[PDB]
RNA sequence: AAUU
DNA sequence: TATAATCGAGCCGGGA
DNA sequence: CTCCCGGCAAATTGT
């Protein structure tokens, strides 16, 4: 099994009042506290590309082939939307209810946060790592140790 | 009684060994290009260390006496290589 | 197996 | 030189 | 005690 170390930017948006200030969010840390259920809603038109995690998921939308946006759904919220989903600006894409915190397996490193109205929206720079599991054959043998930290083109097996 | 105290092969591990002795060979093989040293030599050298000091003798093809003097000599020469090699 |  | 084969089939005295 | 090894007549012939 492979866990690959994914870096990338993804954006979320939450009311004011519900979410504590932090500038990382360590996994499992609680990102916000909404006193009623919130609904977050697309802010741009695209297909959706829906990346479900062990808990958590990336959420991209798409005109052709080109995001237009990266959106982070933490734990406490319930993805409204379907891969390969049409979306228009506004229409909700996941509902967070009560508590909601960062993933077992994935981190918040620096956090960027715009005010708006009655909301925030944070950038994220978020860094996890995806599984892939390989299975191997009797005529073949592991060439790379346990723990071993390898770049694309490295030989596995 | 012997040979039943050596437990057979899984497919695994006949592969694993016989992999080992192909790459083994090659390995002499490369040794004899870098050092400029019979290959025979080599291998037997190298065969010397691994069954310990309990066999050592005179290997009839090898132009050398083979006693612990030439094989001391020849794997402190193979062991005078850089990290590659 | 015989002979003494 | 390449399917796979993996454990056999007479009585007697004397000395350690 | 038990076992293990050493002894156990000569010459001759014959298929």
């Amino acid at each position: 099994r492979v866990e690959y170390v994914k870096k990338e930017r993804a954006g979320l948006r939450l009311p004011l009042a519900a979410w504590v200030e932090k500038e990382a969010y360590k996994p499992g840390e609680i990102l916000a506290e909404l006193p009623e259920p919130y609904l977050f809603r697309a802010e741009e038109e695209g297909v959706v590309e829906l990346k479900e995690l062990e808990e958590g998921a990336f959420l991209v939308l798409r005109r052709e082939d080109e995001p237009v946006a990266t959106y982070f759904l933490p734990v406490g919220m319930t993805p409204l939307v379907v891969h390969g989903e049409i979306v228009e600006k506004g229409q909700p894409l996941a509902e967070a209810k009560g508590l909601l915190r960062m993933p077992r397996q994935v981190r918040a490193a620096q956090v960027e946060a715009e005010e708006e109205g009655e909301t925030v929206y944070l950038t994220l720079f978020l860094e996890w790592t995806e599984p892939k599991d390989y299975r191997v054959q009797p005529h073949m043998n592991v060439v790379v140790p346990e723990g071993a930290r390898v770049e694309a083109g490295d030989k596995i097996v | 009684h012997e040979i039943g105290q050596v437990p057979l092969l899984t497919l695994e591990e006949e592969v694993e060994l016989a992999r080992k002795v192909e790459e083994g060979m090659e390995a002499i093989k490369k040794l004899s290009e870098i050092t400029g040293l019979d290959p025979d030599l080599i291998r037997e050298v190298v065969r010397a260390k691994i069954l310990g000091s309990a066999r050592v003798r005179h290997i009839p093809g090898l132009k050398e006496t083979l006693d612990p003097k030439t094989v001391e000599e020849i794997d402190q020469k193979l062991k005078s290589l850089p990290k590659e090699h």
